[PDB]
RNA sequence: GCUGAAAGCAUCUAAGCACGAAACUUGCCCCGAGAUGAGUUCUCCCUGACCCUUUAAGGGUCCUGAAGGAACGUUGAAGAC
RNA sequence: GAUGUCGGCUCAUCACAUCCUGGGGCUGAAGUAGGUCCCAAGGGUAUGGCUGUUCGCCAUUUAAAGUGGUACGCGAGCUGG
RNA sequence: GUGAAGAGGGAAACAACCCAGACCGCCAGCUAAGGUCCCAAAGUCAUGGUUAAGUGGGAAACGAUGUGGGAAGGCCCAGACAGCCGAGUCGGCCUGCGCGGAAGAU
């Protein structure tokens, strides 16, 4: 099925009457507005494109303005796409709200993970340290050996080394839906999700 | 190079290079491969006449 | 050879149609069709069918014999039909029929349901006995084998699903 | 099943057949006589 | 005088169309390679391209002999340690029917820049239709 | 295993049909059109005069400078640069 | 007119003559538990006492604590018994 | 006998194996060993046979109704072989080409 686009607000907890505490992530889901419909005859596949949010007028370029004006919708802060299943229909200019999840039990959430920059092998790959005493010479957190002798005489592709870590696309699967609040545009899920406070998120019904 | 060009020209008239050379030898013609390739490229009526000569010799 | 040199009589009441390598036989019990190998020639004399080799193939006689047997079986099937019988042996083993589904209880922690194919009929004259009927020899054989595979006869007491005329050997510990 | 390089009939109920490029011995009286060449 | 040489700026090329239904693979590939190189013209020059354009139709209906339809194997390697992969003729025909003829023809052509350039004149399709009617190809019977 | 001749019988195979595993091809997650075979879809911008010559995907003067981009400044849960 | 040789640490990669998990045939296979052969390389596959030890014996665990090749893998990566 | 102290052509590459001994020039012709579907010069040549294993394009003792050829035996129209009647059927020998036996490390 189709999903929605929201924003990460923070984390809190819910107390139950039986005396359990549930940790939750709070997601704000405003109305998604349909900007384009793609079919088989013209594009070769079946999808919809949506926007959400708001954008200031003097930061919108003319190409973007024309794209929004053909649809007849106000400008937003980005464009996203979803693939359609057999027997799903939509029209240009329609709005979709969070009541789409009223009866869904589990979801998948996608975001962009936090950045750590250049990282070593101990932090990036769980390598073991060498001795801190007993005569070690300048080699405490260094990686060690990286190959064999004259056969094969090179280093293999995919070897584990130091480099950039974080700041990439990640998905977490099968999270419980704790609450859907349609008057305040809120979805509460159980657990932690990728990203930092204030970043964009994509929410879909669970595939497994 | 001369031999390859002669093969191409002869198969267009309906005979192979080896048979064509045999026919010329049996008809007592003594033109060499340089001149044969030159004629193949620049004068096609003459090459057809030579092929007919070789075919008559073989017949 | 010897098998292929015997023609097949076409008893009254059955219709035969030939087209290239395709043959159709129709009778009171139904209709059957088949496509034969490219090394057999079949002829419809007056009330008999004859099979023979074609020049150019090195295995004509074997293919002709196979075709003769198959056509004979088709003719017998569209007039009389074929039947098979199965028996259950054991404590608490049972079977029943509903529509075109057979229900089996055979000592498992779950029941067994079998869906019959198109053209095969089943009956249960007792809780410990099954009878199958049809017009296709190969299909009836396959269905009987599928039913037997759920629990094979075992060698110490003979328990399971068996054929009616099957000799089951036993041994001691 | 007996897998070996020399396969032969062990009694009067044994038979030799060739299936899919393999030489086999099947018996109707004794399961111990079942053989495969390889 | 000096021997004649062909000039790339004045050669003449023609368009042909071929049907592959029921033909033996390698015995079709030899002809295709011969005519892409240009060994059938009396102006053949080793360092110039003097061949024709060929369209091939019905590539999923090409034939093989023996037990090859299930026993011929195509191999390749990905560059990562342990990455050796294989497929059979049936599987190749099921997922990418054009590669079967493309690979065979490419193996029979010269290796180098000029051979890579000769390969570009071959157009292979899987069905019975093409969209090159503006070039007016003529029928070739192989 | 089913049906079945060569070999009047028997036979899982020669012609036909059915099952069968963490191995194979997919299904799950990430990169990806420098895929030189460089793909598709939506939107936005530019609508003046002359001269010479060896006359053609030719050279030059005047008028005009769009959509957009970059540079500079205040900076970030982005970062060795 | 020089290719630093045992053992430990860190980091690995391949074969299959398979230690565990998966699928089968025979049994001098009643059940539970075993013996033997065939197919199968996806993933997994101990911590301590003694000794410079690789091995080996002992103590207590585990579904299991596989056998070999890679300069008896790896000192312009560490140690120096 | 060749290399050493010897070039050119063939055997993928390959001093010592096979063909053959380079005074200099030529955009002439004939052949050796080895070859003629494409990479790559020349027969998709002609006539009669064998193989179904990609054998050809790695290996033994031993095992088996794969199948081509040759010379002799036993039974059979006075009824043979197989099964439950009406033409063939049994077991050795010599020889051509194939099948299993056949597991390794970028």
């Amino acid at each position: 099925m189709i999903g929605l686009v929201g924003k990460k607000v923070g984390m809190t907890r819910i107390f139950t009457e039986d005396g359990v505490s549930i940790p939750v992530t709070v997601i704000e889901v405003e109305a998604n507005r349909v900007t384009q419909v793609k079919d088989l005859a013209n594009d070769g596949y079946r999808a919809i494109q949506v926007t959400t949010g708001a954008k200031k007028a003097n930061r919108v370029t003319k190409p973007e303005a024309g794209h929004f004006a053909k649809a007849g919708v106000e400008a937003g802060r980005g464009l996203w796409e979803f693939r359609l299943a057999e027997g799903e229909e939509f029209t240009v200019g329609q709005s979709i709200s969070v009541e789409l999840f009223a009866d869904v039990k589990k979801v998948d959430v996608t975001g962009t993970s936090k950045g750590k920059g250049f990282a070593g092998t101990v932090k990036r790959w769980n390598f073991r340290t060498q001795d801190a005493t007993h005569g070690n010479s300048l080699s405490h957190r260094v990686p060690g050996s990286i190959g064999q002798n004259q056969t094969p005489g090179k280093v293999f592709k995919g070897k584990k080394m130091a480099g950039q870590m974080g700041n990439e696309r990640v998905t977490v699967q099968s999270l419980d839906v704790v609450r859907v609040d349609a008057e305040r545009n809120l979805l509460l899920v159980k657990g932690a999700v990728p990203g930092a406070t204030g970043s964009d998120l994509i929410v879909k019904p669970a595939v497994k | 190079l001369w031999i390859a060009r002669i093969n191409a020209a002869a198969r267009q008239n309906g005979i192979s290079y080896s048979k064509f050379i045999n026919g010329l030898k049996k008809a007592s013609v003594e033109i060499d491969r340089k001149i044969l390739a030159d004629i193949a490229v620049f004068d096609k009526v003459a090459f057809t006449a030579l092929v007919e000569k070789a075919k008559a010799a073989l017949a | 050879s010897r098998v292929a040199k015997a023609p097949v009589v076409v008893p009254a009441g059955v219709d035969v149609k030939i087209n290239g390598q395709v043959i159709t036989i129709k009778g009171k019990n139904g209709e059957l069709t088949r496509t034969l190998n490219d090394a057999v020639e079949v002829k419809h004399a007056d009330n008999t069918l004859t099979f023979g080799p074609r020049d150019g193939y090195a295995d004509g006689w074997a293919q002709a014999g196979t075709a003769r047997a198959l056509l004979n079986s088709m003719v017998i099937g569209v007039t009389e039909g074929f039947t098979k019988k199965l028996q259950l042996v054991g404590v608490g083993y049972r079977a029943a029929v509903k529509g075109n589904v057979i229900n089996l209880s055979l000592g498992f922690s779950h029941p067994v349901d079998h869906q019959l194919p198109a053209g095969i009929t089943a009956e249960c004259p007792t809780q410990t006995e099954i009878v199958l009927k049809g017009a296709d020899k190969q299909v009836i054989g396959q269905v009987a084998a599928d039913l037997r595979a759920y629990r094979r006869p075992e060698p110490y007491k003979g328990k399971g699903v068996r054929y009616a005329d099957e000799v089951v050997r036993t041994k001691e510990a | 099943m007996k897998v070996r390089a020399s396969v032969k009939k062990l009694c009067r109920n044994c038979k030799i057949v060739k299936r899919d490029g393999v030489i086999r011995v099947i018996c109707s009286a004794e399961p111990k006589h079942k053989q495969r060449q390889g | 005088m000096k021997t004649f040489t062909a000039k790339p700026e004045t050669v003449k090329r023609d368009w042909y169309v071929v049907d592959a239904t029921g033909k033996t693979l390698g015995r079709l590939a030899t002809e295709l390679a011969r005519r892409l190189r240009g060994k059938h013209k009396a102006e053949y020059t080793p360092h110039v391209d003097t061949g024709d354009y060929i369209i091939v139709l019905n590539a999923d209906k090409v034939a093989v002999t023996g037990n090859k339809r299930t026993d011929k194997v195509y191999y390749h390697h990905t560059g990562h340690i342990g990455g050796i992969k294989q497929a059979t003729f049936e599987e190749m025909i099921a997922r990418r029917p054009e590669r079967v003829i493309e690979i065979a023809v490419k193996g029979m052509l010269p290796k180098g820049p000029l051979g890579r350039a000769m390969f570009r004149k071959l157009k292979v399709y899987a069905g019975n239709e093409h969209n090159h009617a503006a070039q007016q190809p003529q029928v070739l019977d192989i």
